[PDB]
């Protein structure tokens, strides 16, 4: 039962007890992944034109 | 001084947003008019409280905060609600139609039309501070907007700042107060493409809000209003060391270094009391022996699990109003040699102990009574994992028959990047049970 | 009309708690993987307790006790003994126990074992496991550990306790079984009912390579034991003949002799782990049956072997025990429209 | 600003669109001119969802009147609320369908079908932002049923990311114009399948039943089904022009309750309906009996037959909130075995403070029940009866169609039904 780094100020106190010792996708591969999903979109919505074309 | 961006991501985000704003102002003394009398650096200053808040000439203090929402009902609230005056109309953003519930709508059709805007008006936030942090996300888990918009908004935030830390304040979804059935496909999308983007998450369970408004308030139906006033009251409790003068949790960075020691488990769990009903005759005040002892009782948990049965890797308390080192010592100790109380071996026994002599500020006309001391406990079990096996298992059953899956091929996503995600909780699982089990 | 789901088809007990259910006519039960349930009749293995509690307006309730492997684990009872304070490791009702794997104790083991074969004790031990029927008596230390090694799991070795009470006639070991229902309350209800299991072989101290006389298992008797059947049916002797034999042999009673201190040593086992399995304030409420296994030696002294987590019963008291496990552990959470002795204690 | 453009087409949908725009009309405080008379900011907060705001605060309904004949559109023109409809709006021709689905869908009806989407154009081009359509019809006719079918799929063409929903009166032969209503009725199913978000299977005979059985009317009208129509189309469009965040959209709410693309098909409910023993107070519990008792619902088919795939229930009215979840999650947690168990808290409920005109509270039920197939399986006998026989098949051919065309819509819709029991079980 230790208690460490007692820091003190007006406002308020904090400390530290213990009780027992121890034992990313860049701006282009985001705009590839956007382009890609609206790319699908514009294939079904071709798919779906073509047909009610028909 | 460094400064926070606080981002507010669809409903559940700027609704709570608004709520934890309304109380920094209580706290710091602002007016709605962002005057604040007690500021006698007038246009500027390094406080804790500038962290923030920015200063005009004209001595308003400004949030350094940015709203986001696909649709304009709920941000339309924010502008002619009470504090309209303190956000200029650059920081709220609306878009004229929401995702629908649907992540894949948010993330790939809404999201990529909205995106460069948003970065542009929070580059306009980052340009005023002189050491930005960090940014804090507020969202929920199953919006189409909170989930879909927020995992893009994380990816660009890496790579916009990459330097930068990033907290999320993340709504899990509960069916009592939810009327979308495909919450649990929005929350695993969105866990799986924000997990490495973001270095300390805390989950707020909307039934845990629930029954403590019930139960503690006596609230027959809670409402939003109530969920929001109560979640403001613990995000306080959690950004207070960024906003006032103290030595413990003063940056975003020691939230990762105390709390975090594994990155992938990022998800502190969160315990407050006390949460006394105002409509009460007059409460007996509780000691800081109880109140801590509290800390320990499932049921004022932000997620309803049994650290019993896990195993902690930090702890931090918390503590607001009349506390002093000595009362904290005695209730630990006494609460060691009652409660079950297990760390890993690979982890000191120890918790880290802030007090701010402030007592938590309840907001007038509010549901919560006034209380002498509170506390907040952040802890890091593997019991919290239980929240992922409830939100993994519904995801398995209605994926099995691939039910609502269409809704979001048909916005572009791949129907890979489903089984993709819910790869990643199971291995997110298993990193848990690893870490806390025999 | 409440509603209960079933996990473990294997399990005779809850079998027939599932049939008196149905019988009263106000609960159905549903498919296995229902979330809609008011009672849960779960699996032995990784029953998933963290999805129970999250059903708005369902009080859920389950037949198990999250955290009671600790007490019906062979080297995990050890473990909570020596450790728990409120047992220590001076526990007077326990055999001396140590942990053995294939942290571990072979080294503290020894001394003790080397004690007593210096001071001419009677240094007979007992090598155990979870994962047996594999069971092995000796009193060579070589042989009890060079036994586990051959083997793959966590083992035990006891003190075996080589003066045990005989009947008689026949000079035969034996073993008590008790039943104790804990609620949700954390109410603690002894069984009026046990049994005990006898050998049907006369007790030999010179031959420790036969165990049909060295084990009481009902399985083991029926089938290496030949006297099977011949002094009570079954090998299963009840409470009231086992009360009169203590009267007109030991001039003494079975409550007086032996069931004080059973009831001393299921208080004493189950207060110690209510903290860490107490659902008094949890979003779910849990019950489970136990199955306590003790012995009994020639000075009336009870000795705790083990403790089971999903026992079995006896043939002959599967209805009324089980009808008691609906009055006191379900209809007491969901009302419709004693057997048991309460073990008070301090919460 | 969620606008929504809504459609009527034909006799029975324009007689039912009238009460429609009648019913909810009074409950925003609308009068037949158009004029708002109300006493509560409710009653606007989302008007324009489905009134155009026109010069002098006056309100125009955001609705397209077509038919093929003038007869009925000039009783909604001299009806109660005729004058509130926009003059232009009135699309119709002068030869009529004659019940004959090839006439309003290839040969009268593409006559017409232009005009008609010139004004649809007008109205879409005026909404800030438009959420999608809804149309009312009948299946069994001519121009509802063969024309409605195609404005649906034209509007498809020109608005492919906008929610399409539609009411649909479905045929019964207790309620019969003319016997080649399951022919006209089967056509158009198979373009609702692919062309349409969401429709509510309304069923004359389910709505006769009612009128006979339930509200006890000796002699029932087509007006006493249609005052059914009203009281159901008023309670399922009301998280629509009320406040709430359960359903607000349309896309939001069929996210929500279609899981499968094809299976689209709801049984509306309402509750009460009592008969002329009116006056006394319904309690949260009868509202919830009622509710999902199969007497109260409108698609004639047993639920108990199937399982739910996912239910929305609206409760109108002062009450008490907490009383309704208790209701609620007692009938789902007393009948789980109707619910599919693969599809979590698929029984979403929404609130709202206005009651319809002269009830204290009532509750609107809208079920996506695998039990509709009973629904397509009447309509798919009576279709092979006649046409096993090529029976009043010379209508049909005279105006260009082949029977192959008509081979083709049997399977279809054979195949709705198969998959409606693959799920069932
Ligand atoms: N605690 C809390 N939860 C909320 C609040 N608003 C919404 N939620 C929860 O958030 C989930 C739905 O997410 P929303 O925020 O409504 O969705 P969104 O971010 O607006 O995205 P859209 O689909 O485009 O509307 C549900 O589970 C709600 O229970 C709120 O104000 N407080
Ligand atoms: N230390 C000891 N001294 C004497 N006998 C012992 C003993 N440990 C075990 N036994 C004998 O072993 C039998 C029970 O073995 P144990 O309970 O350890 O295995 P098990 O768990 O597979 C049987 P059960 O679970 O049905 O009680 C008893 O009948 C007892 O006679
Ligand atoms: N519920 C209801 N059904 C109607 C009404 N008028 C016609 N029907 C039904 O609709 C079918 C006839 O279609 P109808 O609308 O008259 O044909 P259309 O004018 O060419 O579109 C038959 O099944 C009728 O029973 C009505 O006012 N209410
Ligand atoms: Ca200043
Ligand atoms: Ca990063
Ligand atoms: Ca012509
Ligand atoms: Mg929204
Ligand atoms: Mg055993
Ligand atoms: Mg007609």
């Amino acid at each position: 039962m230790e208690v460490i780094e007692l820091n003190k100020c007006t406002s308020g106190q904090s400390f530290e007890v213990i009780l027992k010792p121890p034992s990313d996708p860049s701006l282009e591969e985001i705009q590839k992944k956007l382009e890609a999903a609206e790319e699908r979109r514009k294939y079904q919505e071709a798919e779906l034109l073509k047909h009610l074309a028909e | 001084m460094r400064e926070c961006i606080s981002i507010h991501v669809g409903q559940a985000g700027v609704q709570i947003g608004n709520a934890c704003w309304e109380l920094y102002c209580l706290e710091h003394g602002i007016q709605p008019d962002g005057q604040m009398p007690s500021d006698k650096t007038i246009g500027g200053g390094d406080d804790s409280f500038n962290t923030f808040f920015s200063e005009t000439g004209a001595g308003k203090h400004v949030p350094r905060a940015v709203f986001v929402d696909l649709e304009p009902t709920v941000i339309d609230e924010v502008r002619t609600g009470t504090y309209r005056q303190l956000f200029h109309p650059e920081q709220l953003i609306t878009g004229k139609e929401d995702a629908a519930n649907n992540y894949a709508r948010g993330h790939y059709t809404i999201g990529k039309e909205i995106i460069d805007l948003v970065l542009d008006r929070i580059r306009k936030l980052a340009d005023q501070c002189t050491g930005l942090q960090g940014f804090l996300v507020f969202h929920s888990f199953g919006g189409g907007t909170g989930s879909g918009f927020t995992s893009l908004l994380m990816e660009r935030l890496s790579v916009d700042y990459g330097k930068k830390s990033k907290l999320e304040f993340s709504i899990y979804p509960a069916p009592q107060v939810s009327t979308a059935v495909v919450e649990p496909y929005n929350s695993i999308l969105t866990t799986h493409t924000t997990l490495e983007h973001s270095d300390c998450a805390f989950m707020v369970d909307n039934e845990a809000i629930y029954d403590i408004c019930r139960r503690n308030l006596d609230i027959e139906r809670p409402t939003y209003t109530n969920l929001n006033r109560l979640i403001s009251q613990i995000v306080s409790s959690i950004t207070a060391s960024l906003r006032f003068d103290g030595a413990l949790n003063v940056d975003l960075t020691e939230f990762q270094t105390n709390l975090v020691p594994y990155p992938r488990i990022h998800f502190p769990l969160a315990t407050y009391a006390p949460v006394i009903s105002a409509e009460k005759a007059y409460h007996e005040q509780l000691s800081v022996a109880e109140i801590t002892n509290a800390c320990f009782e499932p049921a004022n948990q932000m997620v309803k699990c049994d650290p019993r049965h896990g195993k902690y890797m930090a702890c931090c308390l918390l503590y607001r109003g009349d506390v002093v080192p000595k009362d904290v010592n005695a209730a630990i100790a006494t609460i060691k040699t009652k409660r079950s109380i297990q760390f890993v071996d690979w982890c000191p026994t120890g918790f880290k102990v802030g007090i701010n002599y402030q007592p938590p500020t309840v907001v007038p006309g509010g549901d919560l009574a006034k209380v002498q001391r509170a506390v907040c406990m952040l802890s890091n079990t593997t019991a919290i994992a239980e929240a992922w096996a409830r939100l993994d298992h519904k995801f398995d059953l209605m994926y099995a028959k691939r039910a609502f899956v269409h809704w979001y091929v048909g916005e572009g996503m791949e129907e890979g990047e489903f089984s993709e995600a819910r790869e990643d909780m199971a291995a997110l699982e298993k990193d848990y049970e690893e870490v806390g089990v025999d | 009309m409440y509603t209960f789901v079933v996990r473990d088809e294997n399990s005779s007990v809850y079998a027939e708690v599932s049939r008196l259910l149905l019988a009263t006519g106000q609960w159905k039960r549903l498919r296995k993987d229902n979330p809609r349930f008011n009672l849960m009749l779960g699996e032995r293995n990784r029953l998933p307790f963290g999805r129970l509690g999250h059903e708005p307006g369902l009080v859920q309730l389950v037949n198990y006790y999250r955290g009671a492997d600790k007490l019906c684990r062979k080297a995990s009872l050890v473990k909570l003994i020596k450790t728990s304070p409120e047992l220590s490791e001076s526990c007077t009702w326990f055999p001396e126990s140590y942990v053995i794997y294939p942290t571990d104790e072979r080294e503290v083991f020894l001394a003790a074992y080397n004690r007593r074969r210096e001071g001419r004790e009677g240094n007979v031990w007992i090598a155990k496991s979870s994962a047996g029927a594999g069971i092995l008596i000796s009193s060579e230390a070589s042989e009890l550990l060079d036994f586990i090694d051959e083997q793959g799991q966590v083992h035990v070795i006891q003190k075996y306790l080589e003066k045990p009470l005989l009947l008689e006639p026949g000079h035969r070991k034996f073993d008590i079984r008790s039943w104790v229902l804990v609620d949700h309350l954390y109410n603690i209800y002894l069984y009026r009912e046990g049994v005990l299991r006898t050998s049907s072989e006369p007790y030999n101290s010179a031959n420790f390579q036969d165990k049909t006389c060295h084990l009481t298992n009902h399985c083991i008797q029926k089938e290496y034991s030949k006297n099977y059947g011949r002094y009570e049916e079954g090998n299963e002797m009840f409470f009231e003949e086992f009360n009169q034999y203590l009267m007109d042999a030991l001039n003494t009673t079975l409550e007086n002799s032996i069931l004080l201190q059973i009831k001393h040593i299921i208080r004493s086992c189950l207060m110690c782990i209510e903290p860490a399995i107490s659902t008094k304030h949890l979003h779910y409420q849990s019950f489970q049956l136990f199955g306590f296994d003790f012995m009994v030696d020639e000075e009336l002294k009870v000795w705790l072997i083990e403790v089971n987590g999903a026992p079995a019963c006896a043939q002959k008291l599967y209805a009324e025990l089980c009808q008691g496990i609906v009055d006191v552990a379900i209809s007491s959470v969901f009302p419709l429209a004693s057997i048991f002795i309460k073990l008070h204690h301090h919460h | 600003m969620r606008e929504i453009v809504h459609i009527q087409a034909g006799q029975c949908g324009n007689q039912i669109g009238a009460k429609f725009w009648e019913v909810i009309s009074d409950e925003h405080g609308i009068d037949p001119t158009g004029s708002y008379h109300g006493d509560s900011d409710l009653q606007l907060e989302r008007i324009n969802v489905y009134y155009n705001e026109a010069t002098g605060n006056k309100y125009v309904p955001r609705a397209i009147l077509v038919d093929l004949e003038p007869g009925t559109m000039d009783s909604v023109r001299s009806g109660p609320f005729g004058q509130i409809f926009r003059p232009d709006n009135f699309v119709f021709g002068q030869s009529g369908a004659g019940n004959n689905w090839a006439k309003g869908h290839y040969t009268e009806g593409a006559e017409l079908v232009d005009s008609v989407l010139d004004v649809v154009r007008k109205e879409s081009e005026s909404c800030d932002c438009l959420q999608g359509f809804q149309l009312t019809h009948s299946l069994g006719g001519g121009t509802g049923s063969g024309m409605g079918t195609l404005l649906i799929s034209k509007i498809r063409e020109e608005y492919p990311d906008r929610i399409m929903n539609t009411f649909s009166v479905m045929p019964s032969p207790k309620v019969s114009d003319t016997v080649v209503e399951p022919y006209n009725a089967t056509l158009s199913v198979h373009q609702l399948v692919e062309n349409t978000d969401e429709t509510y299977c309304i069923d004359n005979e389910a709505l006769y039943d009612i009128c006979f059985r339930t509200l006890k009317l000796t002699t029932p009208t087509y007006g006493d089904l249609n005052h059914l129509v009203s009281a159901t189309m008023s309670g399922v469009t009301t998280c629509l022009r009320f406040p709430g965040q359960l359903n607000a959209d349309l896309r939001k709410l069929a996210v929500n309750m279609v899981p499968f693309p094809r299976l689209h098909f709801f049984m509306p409910g309402f509750a009460p309906l009592t008969s002329r023993q009116q006056y006394r107070a319904l309690t949260v519990p009868e509202l919830t009996q009622q509710m999902f008792d199969s007497k109260n619902m409108m698609a004639a088919c047993d639920p108990r037959h199937g399982r739910y795939l996912t239910v929305a229930a609206i409760f109108r009215g002062r009450m008490s909130m907490k009383e309704v979840d208790e209701q609620m999650l007692n009938v789902q947690n007393k009948n789980s075995s109707y619910f599919v168990e693969w599809i979590p808290n698929n029984v979403k409920t929404a609130v709202c403070d206005i009651p319809p005109r002269g009830l204290k509270m009532s509750a609107t039920f809208i079920g996506n029940s695998t039990a509709i197939q009973e629904l397509f399986k009447r309509i798919s006998e009576q279709f092979t009866a006649m046409f096993r026989r090529k029976a009043f098949l010379h209508w049909y051919t005279g105006e260009g169609m082949d029977e192959m065309e008509f081979t083709e819509a049997e399977s279809n819709m054979n195949d709705l039904v198969s998959e409606y029991q693959q799920y069932q079980d």
